[PDB]
């Protein structure tokens, strides 16, 4: 009885927003600098801040004969979103405000194009019929690691004009291989053609991908037999290796955004 | 002698400021600016605080005994604020004697401001205590007479004059600024102290903050200004890091040492403090109705992100900031609102400490509380990281929580996983997990294998006979 | 006391077509 009236003395005492939250961070990466602090409220290009003083961090001014909103030489200076616009002589980054101008660690100011590919298997657990996931199914992608990392970044990168593979799944990987998955990557579907969140934008530059993805239906094709072994994959980095695509990956966050859109095509967990 | 790795990091200030300070003239120091190179032949035209730092070795590495009030020893270093925590790790490790810590409690607030309310005042340290009584925890704190920082200390004495293994084996960590040190003199000798001497005089600190009394191991940073304060808050934030995530090495890959920070009352540089830990990936907890910056993050830490705003803050900076809010200026309020939003949305690592008839327990159900809600994004990722969970669930005998947190997700009943958390709830007594395992169905047949009475059969009570 | 005690734990737990 003292047990239950302890649970009848106390019985009757019982009457956000999306923006990009990754460029508007402190400590730009790789260099001891800082970003005027910008809220959510202020981020849009028309919204009166008159206390804006932000640093100039590049790793002035004569900076025209620059065709923007078009394809200013083999740059091809206009962004998926239509043009921008030019506070002088340097471009504007949309999509909000970051804190800091310049360009930073980057090649050029304006849209910086890079081809992040995705290359996914169901992974295989004993039969080859794949084993089902908490729900429904579950896929792998191949993920890459050069040793001066954190993450398991994924293999694509800055694509050199005429090159049509991202410069890292061209090199420190499979090579002497190319002619096959450079006729291959004419095939797929586009998951995701605009700007990423990344760390390392500012207010005059930023980088934009196109997302091509191809996936492996069977596990003895002829694909699946000519793309693993085949590939070098170690030139002068330190690892590859295909991973589970959960909801943790230990990936670039900014990237981890593209697979949490890219992996939802098919039915997956991420 | 480790000294041939730690530096000054010593400033070769040319004088080129007038500031009248404690009528006093130049930049921060006086004719002890010219260490050896002085102000002299070109170097300085515009006083960057990157061009010339030049780094020289230490001549503060000893050993600290204070006059009356505490007979011991106590060890401290003058580091600086860019040696790597590895030539440290190195040192408290092996050139020290400190063992491998297993939990790094943060206690950080606010400085010279401090009126700990009577009960508050008995709920911390009945929450401070219990976690230095078991594991193997490292105080972490800012080494000052004054604050939570002394109330941090003053619950040590009571627990090293009075406690279960009397004595004292507590390691509390005081990492603070040299340059905001009263007496640096007689702290400053070529090759080690060896016993040097420290007169606490509080009367005559005018701004400059004099050393606790009851730490174990003193870290000062440097960074060549005289009352700067602020300079020790990114170092330890590595520290806390390299420390707590990349130390330990069974698994074969690693482990994860558990780490909280907690906060009571604050200020201008408690936000920095709390900021840099929970990007970092330090949980941290907050103590509601305190005071200052504690609080201003207690009632706003469950809206969303995009409500925060300059007008709330200036609204909510006016009750609990009562003289230093004229002080707030309009270029301090909108530098103090984005770092609120980033702390915010970061809502898997800020939890808050409910008063009335909510959290009615000491601090320490608390960190966990942050540490569960931490963890609950971080259960797959490290595979592992339930056994620690557990581990830590032991010290509260959390039967409800643990019952309330696993047994009712989508648990995939795990026998085979089971059995780590199992042996976990059978090193120490541990009562009720082992049932909460059986009614679980924990198939003892097959749990127990031969390498499993082995594992059991090192960990007897040490105390028995 | 212990029965209807057992009987005050639960007392406060009270707040077609023509074809
Ligand atoms: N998506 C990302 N998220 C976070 N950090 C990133 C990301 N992408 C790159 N980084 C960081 O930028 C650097 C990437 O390696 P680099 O060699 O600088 O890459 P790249 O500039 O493409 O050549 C590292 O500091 C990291
Ligand atoms: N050790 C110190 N002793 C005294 N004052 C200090 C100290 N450190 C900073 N101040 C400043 O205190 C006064 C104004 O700042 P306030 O509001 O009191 O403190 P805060 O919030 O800015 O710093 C709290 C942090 O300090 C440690 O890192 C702790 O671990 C916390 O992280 C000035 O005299 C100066």
């Amino acid at each position: 009885i003292s047990n239950k009236v302890d649970a009848m003395v106390d019985l009757l005492d019982l009457d956000g927003d999306s923006y990009h939250v990754n460029a508007r961070h402190l400590l730009y990466p790789n260099c001891p600098v800082t970003r005027f602090p910008v809220p959510n409220e202020k981020v849009p290009w028309e919204t009166e801040f008159l206390i804006y003083d932000p640093p100039f961090y590049t790793a002035l001014e004569p900076l025209s004969t620059i065709q923007y909103n078009v394809v200013d030489g083999l740059r091809d200076r206009r962004s998926f979103h239509g043009p921008y616009t030019v506070q002088a002589g340097l471009p504007l980054n949309p999509m909000g405000r970051t804190g800091l101008r310049g360009r930073g660690s980057l090649s050029c100011f304006g849209p910086n194009h890079t081809l992040y590919p995705m290359v996914t298997r169901w992974r295989r657990n004993e039969d080859g019929a794949i084993c089902r996931k908490s729900i429904k199914k579950m896929l792998e992608v191949l993920v890459v690691k050069l040793p001066l990392s954190e993450h398991w970044a994924l293999p694509g990168g800055s694509r050199e004009p005429g090159e049509m593979l991202p410069r890292k799944l061209k090199r420190i990987l499979r090579q002497e291989h190319w002619p096959s998955f450079e006729n291959l990557l004419k095939c797929g579907m586009e998951v995701y053609k605009g700007y990423m969140d990344d760390p390392r934008n500012t207010d005059n530059a930023w980088i934009e991908t196109v997302a091509v993805s191809v996936h492996f239906q069977d596990q003895n094709d002829v694909e699946l037999n000519r793309l693993n072994s085949n590939l070098h994959a170690c030139d002068s980095g330190a690892s590859i290796r295909w991973q589970v695509v959960d909801r943790r990956i230990p990936l670039y966050a900014n990237h981890k955004t593209l697979l949490q859109k890219a992996a939802a095509e098919f039915g997956a967990h991420y | 002698i480790k000294k041939k790795e730690c530096v000054y990091f010593v400033e070769s200030s040319k004088l080129s400021d007038a500031g009248k300070v404690v009528c006093q003239c130049g930049y921060t120091h006086e004719q002890h600016l010219e260490e050896a190179t002085k102000p002299h032949t070109f170097q300085g035209t515009q006083w960057d605080p990157k061009k010339h730092v030049q780094e020289m070795p230490t001549d503060a590495f000893g050993d600290i005994v204070f006059t009356g009030l505490s007979q011991k020893v106590k060890k401290y270093v003058r580091v600086s604020q860019d040696t790597p925590s590895s030539v440290i790790y190195h040192l408290m490790t092996q050139h020290w004697g400190l063992d491998v810590p297993n939990l790094l409690i943060s206690v950080t607030g606010g400085a010279k401001n401090f009126n700990m309310k009577p009960r508050l005042k008995s709920i911390f340290r009945r929450g401070l205590v219990k976690v230095a009584q078991t594991t193997g925890a490292w105080i972490i704190t800012g080494g000052s007479h004054t604050g939570v920082m002394k109330q941090v200390g003053e619950a040590v004495r009571d627990f090293s004059l009075s406690s279960s293994y009397k004595e004292g084996e507590l390691i509390t960590i005081g990492v603070a600024t040299w340059g905001t040190v009263h007496r640096r003199e007689g702290l400053i000798h070529p090759t080690g102290s060896f016993p040097a001497e420290y007169i606490l005089d509080e009367d005559g600190q005018g701004n400059l903050t004099c050393l606790d009394s009851n730490h174990s191991h003193f870290i000062l940073v440097d960074d060549g200004t005289h009352g700067q304060y602020g300079v020790e808050i990114p170092l330890r934030t590595r520290l806390e890091k390299f420390i707590s995530e990349q130390t330990k090495e069974r698994g074969g890959v690693a482990i994860k040492i558990p780490i909280v920070c907690v906060v009571l009352e604050g200020g201008p540089g408690t936000l920095h403090t709390i900021d840099n830990a929970t990007t970092n990936g330090t949980p941290c907890v907050v103590v509601e109705g305190s005071g200052r910056v504690a609080d201003v993050i207690a009632q706003v830490a469950n809206l969303p992100v995009s409500d925060i705003t300059i007008s709330l803050i200036q609204q909510k900076l006016s009750v609990f900031f009562q003289e230093m809010f004229e002080t707030f200026t309009e270029s301090r309020i909108v530098e103090w609102t984005k770092k609120i939003q980033d702390i915010v949305r970061r809502r898997q690592l800020l939890t808050v400490f409910r008063e009335g008839k909510d959290g009615q327990q000491d601090v320490d159900v608390a960190i966990l509380q942050a540490l569960l809600k931490a963890s609950r994004s971080q259960d797959h990722f490290g595979h592992e990281n339930w056994d620690h969970q557990l581990k830590l669930a032991v010290a509260w005998n959390r039967v409800d929580i643990a019952r309330s947190e696993i047994f009712m997700d989508e648990w995939q009943w795990k026998p085979s996983d089971l059995h780590p958390t199992m042996t976990a709830a059978l090193i120490s007594n541990k009562p009720e997990f082992v049932k909460l395992f059986l009614e679980n169905g924990v198939q003892l047949k097959e749990f127990v294998t031969w390498d499993t009475l082995l594992y059991l059969y090192e960990n007897l009570d040490p105390s028995c006979l």
